[PDB]
């Protein structure tokens, strides 16, 4: 029962003299220490070996069969493996022995979330709140809400969360991103800027804020904010895609596709970078690469109408107009809230001399009205012509 | 289940002896290599230098290496004979379990595949690991119902064990849960 | 492994023999990414022990 | 550089913690000695070592680990 | 006539969700003349053995 | 020319590497390696009219089973770029058929499998890859990621550590290691 | 008998808060008690209960007026015990077990096992946090009365002592081997000695002197000339790429059907995978087959492995052998010993067919190019 030596060899990240003292103290007491096996298990856990911390903490539970901490540690070592059902059924008995510790509630909530049992997980995390609330409870609750239903409870629970302990970056950035995915924008910028105040150069908030600024023009400020972190993460497909779109905003097409190709070499299976490569090659009038990247992104994202519209815009300029027809047919069947597809199909039909279903496409478009500076003139010119 | 476990324990003792002898031989070979490299560096130098201490250390280390090699050969042969006797033991045990619970031909083939895995022990795969993994899987997906047991006791791993306690626990549990109406399947 | 002829044992980084990151340029070992030209003397690393070399 | 290294020894065995490492003139005459109650290499030989200047002078054996 | 109007906004990532990494395309190194000749000689030895 | 060409190809300049390898082709070099490199620099320089014929020439000239496997591997990369995961699947599987110890083909085939939904196939393929080439950070990182996705934080950590051993300045491996160490404590 | 243990000691002043006065002892036990004793340890003066076993102690203030007993426990928290406490009544969380603690005049410092320093106040409110670039081994209470600087000596695992104080950048010192214990005090005759004991034994003594933009690539003329040739003649490139891709799909389907036909794939219901490794450079090789059943949950009972080899060049003892019950998710390494029989250096291929017992078509195959003999 002199365990202070094992304790100080553990807490000092020694882990090689500590095991020797464990051997000596199991040679002095033959076990029955309840704090040498505990610390050997914690050694094996903080080293990453949990298949043995499991057995050691199970011995500890064998030594003190009425103690919440040993069952806690065995079920934690069960959860840190893949096994969640057993972890839950050990947390059950650990709760039977004591219903006053919050950690049992929180970890039960997590394990239930893994098995898609969101109802009982919600209840367990409710009790975890009502006992002694911690931020992780809020984060896991938000995960339940987002994977389960709508954001009209996630934003409220994350607001409740950030209310206290507001200097926490994870909660702030998650709430900002939830606002962004929601309708509101100004609040998203508010919370992400708060994150940037607390954490000056974090990747998540900087990326999201740059996306916001890009969507509202402001390509230079977004480019500087990317430069803030462009060395902390030198090879990340999202950063280079956003930088390529920053340059494409300010008519620097060559640097735009250089950034987009560097991003696409690092993520050949992402459809946003491919959509961007195809769009920019439509703008530079390549029509032999635009079609390539657009068809690739179509393969990776087949349920999108803008991709088929742009594949058709590329095919129309490739002396291949029947594939343009059928692509536009897929595009109009898939697209609901973007009249540019209908406008481009109407222009194709008109220039094909058809002019009869060109009015059908114009009618489909006007049923969807949204005004780009160039989306209006060609629209009204096709209009007066029909 | 009691004159059977004695052959399993004999086999595992031979395996553990072989692993100990292999570690001893590892150490002897490393020492021989160090001394031989010292002698080599001595041979490269142009100037004379007394070294009889070194070569009389080398001779001792080499005779110990020869001893340990012969001992590992002996243990390999003993282990092979123990494995061949254990094969017959487990043959008879499967026969008796099939007569004792009226096992069909397929339920006998599952036993013959789980309990009679391989032809001889190798330095990466042996008998106890394989039969214990197979029995754990069969108990886990055919007989057991509780999940805490399926995750804590019933675990399948393929490294040399520390003792035959789990293998014997699982063989007895397999016998008794066959006695309680359980039947064997695959998926 | 068994032939030692280098004088130093921990030479300054840059004075002994013992670019695109592995996220871009493939590698043959941990270091020394793939080259453009194979001569019959390229090393692209050194195996530590004898066990590390036979295996 | 802001410290003057008086002694940086490399191969003497001293395994003590900052709690069992105290300094005083346990004898008098206004000259400070350093007592260190250490367990030695491991929990075998705990011996109170007294240091005076640059070299050890005495190690009192202890019954258990300090 | 009418040219085809195109979208100008593009697609932007708002989060860096983790993905799975593919290995990268490999440029095969070019063998030297001496290496080629050594391989040629050993293959020729193997061949002139095989014919018996 | 080969060294500067490879360097140019890998530092975001496939057109200049194409110039260099085209120079090697003008001077009368005729290999499988040269033509594989040419097809790669063509596909990545966006010279789509000269890529696949160069790959077919490379396959013709290949005189081993490792060269054939590398050419099928690169053809699978061209397929992945083109946006067809079935042709990519077949090309990586043919890279394996031609050379069973091709860790990169295993890694990419496991990525495509995990994209289909076959998590167990992907896990076994990534384990085979990370056992064939331990110095490759990609199978380690992939296995750690799809282990952490399913729990199993022990193997997730054991794989992230070897990832970071292979390519230490990798950022995602650092984030994953920090997450797992937080979980451990 | 029931055997107790003392785990930490610390002293506290009596009346005037100077070094010329006497100092009352404080102790912590493994049995959950904290004992404040007379400065000479002949009478128990204050027993105190602790919610958990203590690990580190510190004390401030005067005995009669008020004493503050900061006990950093092992349960991942500290407890400040004050006068007349039937329960310590003051707990503070940190989130882990502390590696030490340091009491400056007003604020208290705690070093976290997660490699950080956290400055609290005695009230219970966290004030400031800072991260350390290495693992904190041990800390202590530096002092210099001729200056007034009273900072923390934090030993790190990167062979360094490092901290950021309020305004000045001090406690920055390197060391050959990681230091594990520190004691700043008056040693010999000088008032500013620093003794340290490192990891692998050793001993360090330091005297303190009284004089205290983006990398967006560059696109050359080749890029513009080729985007020009694509702008003029994009349709030819598009058509020829589509033709070559149709031919490529044809040839890949052809080779894939051939490999299915000859069972040459080592990965292709019946979910299996097999690769082979050759280890050894002599006339004998360990050929180890890694065989794995890759399925959710179902074993594979009836399997066998056959070796197709040149019976002149290679001698395999067991060519045909059965395969154990492949538990799903486990790798089975099956060894064999190949022996090169060719008196010269002659290599050859070795095929491995994994197939069911009943059927006769290989479930899968592997190929091994056996290396050169290098034998005799």
């Amino acid at each position: 029962k002199q365990n202070w030596l094992i304790h100080l060899y553990y807490i000092q990240k020694d882990y090689e003299a500590c095991k020797a003292v464990i051997k000596e103290q199991l040679q002095e007491t033959h076990g029955l220490c309840e704090y040498a096996i505990y610390v050997q298990a914690l050694i094996f856990r903080l080293e990453g070996n949990i298949q043995e911390s499991l057995r050691l903490f199970q011995m500890c539970a064998f030594l003190s069969p009425q103690c919440a901490d040993n069952l806690k540690q065995v079920a934690r070592s069960l959860f840190l493996l893949g096994k969640h059902k057993a972890a839950i059924e050990v947390y059950n008995e650990a709760a039977k022995l004591n219903q006053k510790d919050w950690e049992i509630c929180h970890n039960l909530g997590v394990c239930y979330i893994y098995l898609k049992q969101f109802d009982k997980a919600q209840d367990q995390l409710h009790n975890a709140l009502h006992l002694n609330r911690h931020d992780l409870t809020y984060i896991m609750l938000g995960k339940i809400f987002l994977l389960k239903g709508d954001l009209d409870k996630a934003i409220e629970i994350y607001k409740k969360a950030v209310e206290f302990s507001p200097e926490n970056t994870e909660l702030l950035t998650t709430l900002g991103l939830l606002y962004l995915q929601l309708g509101i924008y100004q609040k998203a910028f508010e919370h992400l800027g708060n994150t940037l105040t607390y954490d000056p150069t974090n990747y998540k908030a900087i990326l999201a804020a740059g996306s916001m600024m890009q969507t509202h023009g402001d390509f230079d400020v977004a480019l500087t904010k990317y430069k803030v972190v462009a060395c902390a993460v030198i090879e990340s497909p999202p950063l280079w895609n956003n930088i390529g779109m920053c340059f494409f905003g300010k008519k620097k097409y060559v640097a735009a596709i250089s950034c987009l190709k560097r991003a696409n070499y690092l993520a050949p299976l992402d459809w946003k970078i491919l959509y961007n490569l195809g769009l920019v090659h439509l703008t530079m009038q390549q029509y032999a690469s635009a079609f390539h990247f657009l068809s690739a992104a179509i393969n990776f994202q087949p349920k999108m109408g803008e991709l088929y519209m742009l594949l058709a815009v590329a095919l129309t300029n490739l002396e291949d107009s029947e594939n343009a027809k059928r692509a536009y047919e897929e595009a109009v069947r898939l697209d609901k809230c973007n009249p540019l597809v209908n406008l481009n199909y109407a222009v194709l039909l008109y220039n094909q001399g058809e002019k009869r279903d060109a009015l059908a496409q114009y009618q489909e478009m006007e049923k969807k009205v949204s005004s780009s500076l160039e989306f209006d003139p060609e629209m009204v010119e096709v209009a007066q012509k029909l | 289940l009691e004159e059977y476990f004695e052959l399993i324990d004999h086999h595992f003792e031979l395996r553990i002896n072989g692993e100990k002898l292999e570690e001893l031989l590892s150490e002897r070979a490393v020492q021989f290599r160090a001394i031989q490299r010292r002698l080599l560096t001595r041979f490269k130098d142009k100037t004379p230098a007394p070294l009889q201490h070194l070569d009389t250390l080398l001779d001792g280390t080499y005779k110990q290496v020869i001893a340990l090699a012969d001992a590992v050969e002996e243990n390999q042969d003993n282990l092979f004979q123990s494995f061949t006797r254990l094969k017959s033991a487990t043959h008879l045990v499967i026969l008796l379990i099939g007569l004792w619970q009226k096992l069909s031909a397929d339920q006998i083939a599952i036993l013959e595949a789980a309990f009679l895995p391989l032809q001889q022990d190798t330095q990466e795969l042996g008998w106890e690991e394989t039969v214990d993994a197979a029995l754990s899987h069969l108990l886990k997906t055919c007989l057991s119902k509780s999940s805490k047991e399926q995750a804590l006791n019933l675990n399948s791993q393929l490294g040399i064990p520390k003792d035959t306690s789990q293998l014997k626990k699982h063989i007895t549990l397999f016998c008794d849960r066959l006695a309680k109406g359980g039947r064997l399947c695959l998926s | 492994i068994l032939d030692e002829n280098a004088i130093a044992q921990v030479p300054r980084p840059g004075t002994s023999l013992k670019g695109p990151s592995p996220a871009v340029r493939p590698v043959t070992q941990a270091g020394r990414p793939i080259t453009g030209f194979l001569r019959p003397s390229t090393q692209s690393g050194r195996p530590g022990t004898i066990e590390q070399a036979i295996k | 550089s802001k410290w003057l290294d008086s002694l940086s020894d490399s191969m003497a065995n001293i395994h003590t913690f900052s709690a069992c490492l105290a300094l005083a003139d346990f004898h008098g005459d206004g000259e400070y000695k350093l007592a260190m109650g250490d367990l030695g290499p491991d929990g075998r030989q705990p011996r109170l070592k007294v240091l005076k200047g640059h070299t050890l002078v005495s190690q009192k054996p202890l019954p258990d680990l300090p | 006539m009418f040219r085809e109007v195109l979208p100008k906004q593009g697609q932007l990532y708002v989060e860096d969700i983790t993905t799975m990494v593919l290995c990268k395309p490999k440029l095969l190194p070019l063998k030297s003349l001496t290496l080629e000749k050594l391989e040629k000689m050993q293959q020729a030895a193997q061949d002139t053995i095989h014919q018996q | 020319i080969a060294c500067i060409g490879s360097n140019h190809f890998y530092t975001d300049q496939p057109e200049v590497a194409l110039r260099f390898y085209r120079r090697l082709l003008q001077m009368g070099v005729y290999n499988c390696q040269l033509f594989n490199n040419l097809g790669l620099c063509c596909f990545y320089a966006q010279q789509y009219d000269m890529t696949l014929t160069s790959f077919e020439r490379a396959l013709s000239l290949a005189e081993n089973e490792e060269e054939v496997a590398d050419v099928w591997y690169n053809l699978g990369h061209v397929a992945v770029g083109t946006g067809d995961t079935n042709l990519a699947h077949q090309c990586f599987r043919l890279a394996l058929v031609s050379n069973n110890q091709h860790a990169e083909a295993y890694n990419n085939l496991a990525v495509l499998e995990m994209r289909r939904g076959h998590v167990e196939q992907a896990k076994a393929l990534l384990q085979t890859a990370s056992s064939l080439a331990p110095h490759m950070y990609e199978p380690h990182f992939n296995f750690a990621t799809i282990s952490d996705k399913i729990g199993d934080l022990q193997r997730s950590y054991a794989a992230a550590k070897k990832s970071e051993a292979a390519f230490p300045d990798h950022v995602d491996t650092q984030h994953l290691i920090k997450q797992l160490e937080q979980h451990f404590a | 008998r029931r055997q107790t243990v003392i785990t930490t000691m610390t002293t506290l002043k009596k009346n005037l808060a100077d070094e010329d006065a006497v100092s009352c002892l404080v102790l912590g036990t493994e049995n959950k008690e904290l004992l404040v004793l007379d400065p000479e340890a002949f009478t128990i003066l204050a027993k105190m209960s602790l919610p958990s076993v203590p690990a580190f102690l510190e004390a401030s203030g005067q005995f009669d007026v008020e004493f503050r007993l900061a006990a950093a426990c092992r349960n991942g928290s500290i407890y400040i015990l004050r006068r007349d406490s039937k329960r310590p009544k003051y707990c503070i969380e940190l989130g882990a077990q502390p590696v030490g603690l340091v009491g400056v005049h007003k604020v208290l410092v705690v070093g976290s096992n997660q490699d950080s320093l956290h400055g609290f106040t005695y009230k219970g409110k966290r004030l400031w946090t800072v991260q350390m670039p290495a693992a904190i081994l041990a800390m202590n209470l530096l002092e210099q009365h001729s200056r007034g600087l009273q900072a923390v000596m934090a030993a790190l695992a990167n062979e360094e002592v490092r901290i950021y104080h309020d305004k000045v950048l001090l406690n920055v010192i390197r060391t050959p081997e990681a230091v594990t214990s520190l004691c700043f005090g008056r040693y010999g005759r000088e008032d500013n000695t620093l003794i340290m004991t490192t990891l692998g034994g050793g001993l360090i003594i330091k005297i303190l002197k009284r004089t205290a933009k983006l990398n967006v690539p560059r696109k050359t003329r080749l890029y513009v000339d080729q985007t020009l040739r694509e702008r003029e003649a994009g349709t030819a490139m598009h058509r020829t790429f589509q033709a070559d891709l149709y031919l490529l799909r044809l040839r890949a389907a052809r080779a894939y059907v051939q490999a299915l036909e000859s069972s040459l794939s080592p990965v292709s219901r019946e979910p299996l995978k097999l690769h082979a490794v050759v280890q050894g450079l002599g006339p004998t090789f360990k050929l180890t087959l890694h065989l794995q059943n890759t399925s959710t949950a179902r074993p594979i009972l009836g399997l066998v492995v056959c070796f197709l080899y040149n019976e002149v060049l290679y001698a395999l003892p067991r060519a045909f052998f059965k395969v154990p019950l492949l538990v799903p998710g486990l790798n089975y390494p099956l060894e064999t010993f190949v022996k090169s029989l060719s008196d010269k250096g002659i290599s050859d291929i070795i095929k491995v067919l994994v197939l069911r017992e009943g059927q006769s078509t290989p479930l899968l195959s592997a190929h091994i190019n056996m290396p050169m003999s290098e034998g005799l």
